[PDB]
């Protein structure tokens, strides 16, 4: 009766019933496999960790993702978390209930291939459907006209609609995420006198970024006070106890996002992607779009990034124009909401794609009867 | 072969801390082929260590040493220590006897200088207590050893504290010793073997086998009074030992 | 990927 | 298959059957041959003795320890202590059963190449196994995670295990252990005006160090007592009937541990050596070994040495820590006991060197095979 | 006597001298602006670079065009352009002889009367004119009459043109041009699985175009091919030596001119662009225009676009039409070359516009005595 | 007048005068603390030995290495070794004439603050600067673009150049360095039976593997070879009289290099990290910068390193490309040999940090005016 | 105060790596406040910082150390080392000789207990035929003590190689130490300065200024016979040094 | 341009 | 360092 | 051992 809905992603894979107003399992997609010899005889833990295990355990194991910047790199450990989730945490067979997948725009067309491939035969689900990850935003606003900045960890990505019809020309990616933006609090703090360099403390970073990183209204003038106080200065405590000191750099990690030229990315910042995206449509439709934008993603749960948001748009933007920056609380999970609304509706059920339709056609189907 | 029975109050580490006493001891040993010793208190081998660096000191084969496990019953025990000069004598075979707080020992010896070709010597320390029933029962283990090891001989001597009122006359026919005239004494109980002014015979020899009779050099038992035969005061021979050593001299 | 970027 | 376990370690060495709680053959590994010739009553040992009968005569015998800082030097000695341990104690026929052995981390491979080969050869034993000395002692203990620091006679050393991977980057291998202490305390009684020199001395003062030195909370602070006060002091009886007294040296001897500068070792403390294995490991380990530190080894039964090394510790590592000193009770068989589990163990009998297997590629196959 | 011609057209920039039949300083109009320091100090560099010298550098160099759809955006850059053929490429003084100026029709404005500023003031040429870039290619192929299809990089644009009197009623302008086609085949190649999202491999993708793309005269027909076999693909070789596979995406991206839907335009394919010219025009020239059809421009070497154009034209027009399509060789230099020959006519001499009448009349002038 | 340089690095501290082609005062860096108080003969009671002193007495003093990882740990003895440089082995005092610093890059920006600190205080020295180790070694090939391989004793980085232009982003930092195989070649020792233990014999390891040690081409076959062949030994004398042989440990210790997992370190190997290192760069320069590969530092002194490192680079980087290992002689001293010409030559006289700019603004002057 | 000279055999490491030969080492300089370690065979001073620590274990002050820098003329280079308390003497003055394999050192020493206050001391290594021509030359540098130094007090000692077919009657009179009566020998001829069991006076007690005369004790300048006093084995002795210690008292 | 397109 | 190495 | 330490 109700359909899975997985949005499987870099970063932390969540997974639900349809219906649910949460994602019940929430986990790291990492994979990982020992880099020593074993030496207790009867330990019995196996050689490949997913999820929680992979985490607690991670000064021993090398953590590798399966996905990087929304394409999957590696097959063979993308299966074994596709079947710790329907297994392991959910303890729920898939071959009994339709299966929602999704994925980010513009990507390459063996990643969907491959992907339809293993759901019609590894694990046998009797019905699928792929959906674009920016447009299931809009019914976790219930909204049908609006930009939505999807700030995934390995991409982000917009995409522009206006009840409905989906511009394909106006789509654009950008490969700066979350992921990449951990790789440069490594660099910014070896300055300050600590080294993480190995993929173990990896996520000890994250935990930092997490916790005290923020955003400034002006990033020029809050150099000037935090480079003469200690006052933006906070105390962090590391897994072995020791206490690390986070001075001005606190806010110059976020601040990546909008000029990328700190990490040497040519391409344009967050705002002025969000608003070529608008430029490239018609003038008629350019006055909702700009009173509707949708934030999303993990990558925007800094603090201040709504009124950053609207300062920089106010300047492209012409004067007198109505922005509203959209930012609903526990907008993280906005991506999979959508999806189990998608899935409860009744119009959505001759969408899927049966087994027989895969096995007429091949796994080509999926370029035809769906987006 | 001159052997004779030395009988050392107390033979310890203690003693070998003095230094004028252990020089004493040495000169005492290196004047007999074979002396036994008694009262070894020592129960690590250490004792017997230092005492056999000395006799050995020049020549590593100059002195033998063969010696026993801790046999006392009570809570002090002893070891039945055996000195020979491999030159001289060589040790055939070992035996220990199957009544007495410490069980005798009997060790085989192979003589050719001497008319006597094979002797074995019996150590025993009899207790002050219940010298009388001990010496009764070698009367069995002189039977035992004359046919299962076949000697012609039986040397027995050692401690026995006989006489000064541990065994007297009604008691001395009881003793099986007097009542064979095949094991005949050697010291008179007139003489003194004890380093005190007592006249006291604790130290007995006696002969058995025709062979070692006349092999016996008559006149050569006497107690080695070493206190005048050193010039050493009482106070330093008995610092030495309580007891005179005694001693016989087979040709 | 499979040319431009790193995947 | 009651497959023997034993240790064979320097000074005492073990050995038992599989499935016992104690070693039923305890002795030290001393084996001497004569200085004089002489013959006891009916004795058949005039080659050498080995066992408790050298140390009952000390006196006479000349003591040598095969066992040098966990390297064998004489093989020749080596095969006397082995023949009686299997026969004359053990009662036992080495032939019908395989038999495990136990060496310290860090060592010659030629130790084990002509071990392999002896029994082999010498004993025709159907298999082995050979484990590391400190490995072991987590199975006494039963657990998983935790440094061990097998303090043994000849050898201290720490060896991190972590969820059953051991490191091999972070093994620390330290010279001084108790039968070097028991060197300084000769030196110091020597001063003090009591000579040691011959090996039956230096029995004597390895037992009075057994039994009346300790270990000091703060050594500073006994001084200033020790020199005015004679309750320190303590009197025991020479076998020569003299009464020596120790002052100041019962709790001098055992501080050469923690002060390797003593007897002019420049490595690094006991407390020291044990934060530096502790800092090779990775930083989200670092939180559980500081927890389980399982304290092993006969040179730790003095008193008080699990209670400073505790305040050592706490003071060097950072606060804010639960650093708890397990020391189960008698630790002294701690190597011996689990190899007793490990010898019942089903998993264990997997990787068991089979003669046939040590025929095919040589006596190189330890390298392959064990640890 | 000598006269200069310079065509500015965006991408490509060709100039020379008035009577020849070939430009000799063909360079592309692109200014390169370095975005890192400078750490090594063995020369001085430069913040600037035009032309070829960007082009080799083009990694390290932010690419900017100056002309956008045939307009100008940034004069500063555009002088940089000006001032670098006339000296570096060239070795020619311009005042010493006139220069022509060619540009697109339906300018702006605004911009003919700064480009006309800029030779007076800041090389200070003593004459210049600007002609339609259209006109001047009727001159090349040698007729008088015909309809001119300046297909460019910027901007595509048709003007009719009988016995002279060119239709000012009749031109048409369409955006779609070759700009737009490198973006969309940047596109495309996302599906296959490449990236080219910088600016500094936009040029690739360009050679790429120029190079493998061709134009199919069934669009359907050929999907079923391209999709069911191997022959369509061919490869190519990046400069750090990576091989990539051109599939259906060979022929899809040229086609885009014919379906201008691909790209969310709502103009009309070229073709119907070109009957809607001819349409407009009265009855009595429709027969002659459709007899003499001349294409130019650099977006018109794909193989079999004249078959191609004739095709839908041919469909279009009523029955017994003479359909014809004039494409020969040399037609990228068409502008040029007719350029060259207009300028050495003895008969354009007279209506040149002298410094002296823009002095007295002011810049704009250049809308009454020029057209 | 003139211009002082100095490598002040670990292990050695190379200082000349400019314009020379070769270091006047090379010597390890090493300051050691007498323990025992006695003066030799005509001496005044030194407080201490830097330099040759220190390895000429290496009995008597705790030696101690004041740069550990290309990061000073004390000052109070890196002023002494400074001291020693400029008195004592080039007779010059430093007030006279300018001095110049090197350092690693990504070094934590504490270092660089106290380096000008002590420069203006200590020595009132007239000018200075800090330029950056991988920089000044391509100044010594004359080259302009291609990356630095600098492997010196405890850093080893990567910084790619193209054109005098540097990529921040690409700079790679890995610790794996010349001091880790120096106590790794212990370990391996250990295992054929030689203990090395004190720092005082630490250097007679050092000498063992600046002599013998060598890279082989195919480490699975020379493993076989060594293992079966004696013709790989080689007898070596130590100080104190005895002789070893090294067998198959001869290139086991070099290996880490290539295969950090033996030294537990999660990082790729030194070839791997020279691959990474160029793909973050742009596409374009890829070609030039693997035509153009520069080896500098100690490490890069074993035989067969040249021919090893291209090996592996031509399995990872794709086929049909030209990859040239530059590795010319006299290498050691390349990083100083570049820090003369830097400093002789007429552009750089303009970039010196003179006392005027530090008293006006304190010592953040080195991270914006020296880079 | 006992000043002693110690010819020690091939010092180094490999003496070193016995434990028991360190250990009667260590217990020979205890007994000398000062005392004279020849040719030191050590390069990097590795063996005398393990020769100090057994010495300094108990006080970071009880020996200091004076090492001459390698000063072998010849092909091979040794050391001379100067262990002394310093609550005993304090050094103030040390300089390098300013014709031999060795050159002599020249230390001075603060004696505040003995009468002399002040006094210089040269050590000095021979080589086994340049004795003959050395023996003349450090004539010459006493008369270089008495001007630069103004020192009354210059002692002499060393491994001179005198007597034993080194020199012979004939070049007994070439020394101008023999001749003049400031210079008088210590060590008498027939005296043995080596373990070895021929006599060899090889080193050499030299004593010049009238102050230090009276100052020397009568009788102490004598060969340290160690392998007698600590009851050592001829072997232990050799294994030890070549040659006995020489020690002269200074009151 | 000024309005429509980019320019 | 001051963190992940050991300096 | 056969250098370092006297084993
Ligand atoms: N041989 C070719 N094949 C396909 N396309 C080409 C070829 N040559 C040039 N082009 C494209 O045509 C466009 C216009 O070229 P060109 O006519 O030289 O510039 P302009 O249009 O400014 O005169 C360029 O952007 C180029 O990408
Ligand atoms: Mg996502
Ligand atoms: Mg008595
Ligand atoms: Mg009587
Ligand atoms: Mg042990
Ligand atoms: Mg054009
Ligand atoms: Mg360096
Ligand atoms: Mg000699």
């Amino acid at each position: 009766i109700a359909a899975l809905v997985v949005d499987n992603g870099s970063g932390m894979c969540k997974a639900g019933f349809a219906g649910d107003d949460a994602p019940r399992a929430v986990f790291p997609s990492i994979v990982g496999r020992p880099r020593h010899q074993g030496v207790m005889v009867g330990m019995g833990q196996k050689d490949s960790y997913v999820g929680d295990e992979a985490q607690s355990k991670r000064g021993i194991l090398t953590l590798k993702y399966p996905i990087e910047h929304g394409i999957v790199t590696n097959w063979d450990d993308m299966e074994k978390i596709w079947h710790h989730t329907f297994y392991n945490e959910l303890r729920v067979a898939p071959e009994e209930h339709p299966v929602l997948l999704t994925e980010a725009p513009l990507n390459p067309k063996a990643n969907r291939e491959k992907m339809t491939q293993i759901m019609f035969e590894t694990f046998n689900t009797p019905a699928m459907y792929v959906a674009i990850q920016a447009v299931l935003s809009l019914y976790a606003s219930g909204r049908t006209t609006g930009i939505v900045m999807d700030s995934g960890d390995g991409v982000t990505h917009t995409v522009p609609i206006y009840e409905g019809y989906a511009l394909p020309h106006a789509i654009l990616r950008l490969d700066l995420a979350g992921r990449d933006l951990t790789d440069y609090l490594m660099k910014i703090l070896t300055e300050r006198g600590y080294s993480f360099t190995t993929t173990a403390e990896r996520e000890i970073v994250r935990d930092i970024k997490e916790k005290l990183c923020y955003v400034a209204l002006d990033f020029e003038q809050e150099m000037a006070t935090a480079a003469s106080s200690s006052s933006l200065e906070k105390s962090y405590e590391l897994p072995d106890g020791q206490v690390i000191t986070i001075g001005n750099e606190r806010f110059r990690c976020p601040e990546a996002l909008f000029q990328p030229s700190f990490l040497g990315m040519e391409s344009c910042g967050i705002h002025e992607t969000t608003f070529n995206s608008i430029m490239k449509c018609d003038v008629d439709i350019r006055k909702d779009l700009y009173a509707n934008t949708v934030l999303s993603g993990g990558t925007t749960m800094y603090p201040g990034i709504a009124d950053r948001m609207q300062k920089e748009i106010t300047a492209l933007a012409p004067s007198t124009m109505k922005i509203k920056i959209i930012a609903p609380p526990e907008r993280k999970y906005s991506v999979w909401i959508g999806g189990s609304i998608l899935a409860s509706l009744s119009t959505f059920q001759q969408m899927w794609i049966s087994k027989q339709e895969y096995d007429e056609s091949g796994p080509s189907i999926v370029h035809r009867k769906c987006f | 072969l001159k052997i004779a029975a030395f009988n050392i109050r107390t033979f310890g580490e203690t003693k070998m801390s003095n230094a004028t006493l252990a020089s004493y001891i040495v000169r005492i040993v290196r004047r007999y082929d074979i002396v036994l010793i008694q009262e070894v208190r020592d129960s690590h081998l250490v004792a017997v260590g230092k005492l056999l660096d000395y006799l050995n000191q020049d020549d590593p084969n100059t002195y033998h040493y063969v010696v026993s496990e801790p046999l006392g019953r009570n809570s002090y025990k002893e070891r039945y220590l055996f000195l020979f000069r491999p030159n001289k004598v060589s040790v055939l075979d070992t035996y220990q006897y199957d009544s007495f707080s410490r069980e005798p020992a009997v060790v085989k010896f192979s003589s050719h200088s001497t008319k006597v070709k094979e002797f074995a010597i019996v150590a025993l320390h009899s207790a002050p207590s219940d010298a009388v029933a001990e010496i009764n029962s070698l009367y069995d283990v002189y039977l035992d050893v004359q046919q299962k090891w076949h000697l012609n001989d039986v040397m027995l001597m050692g401690d026995f504290n006989a006489d000064c009122s541990y065994v007297t006359s009604s008691q001395w026919s009881s003793i099986r010793l007097r009542t064979s005239s095949t094991f005949q004494w050697l010291i008179p109980d007139s003489a003194d073997t004890t380093a005190t002014s007592t006249n006291c015979a604790y130290d007995r020899i006696v002969v058995a086998g025709s062979l070692l009779q006349s092999s016996v050099v008559p006149g050569s038992a006497a107690p080695f009074d070493f206190q005048a035969a050193y010039g050493l005061s009482n106070e330093m021979a008995l610092a030495i030992s309580d007891h005179y050593p005694v001693e016989v001299t087979l040709t | 990927w499979x040319a431009x970027c790193p995947a």
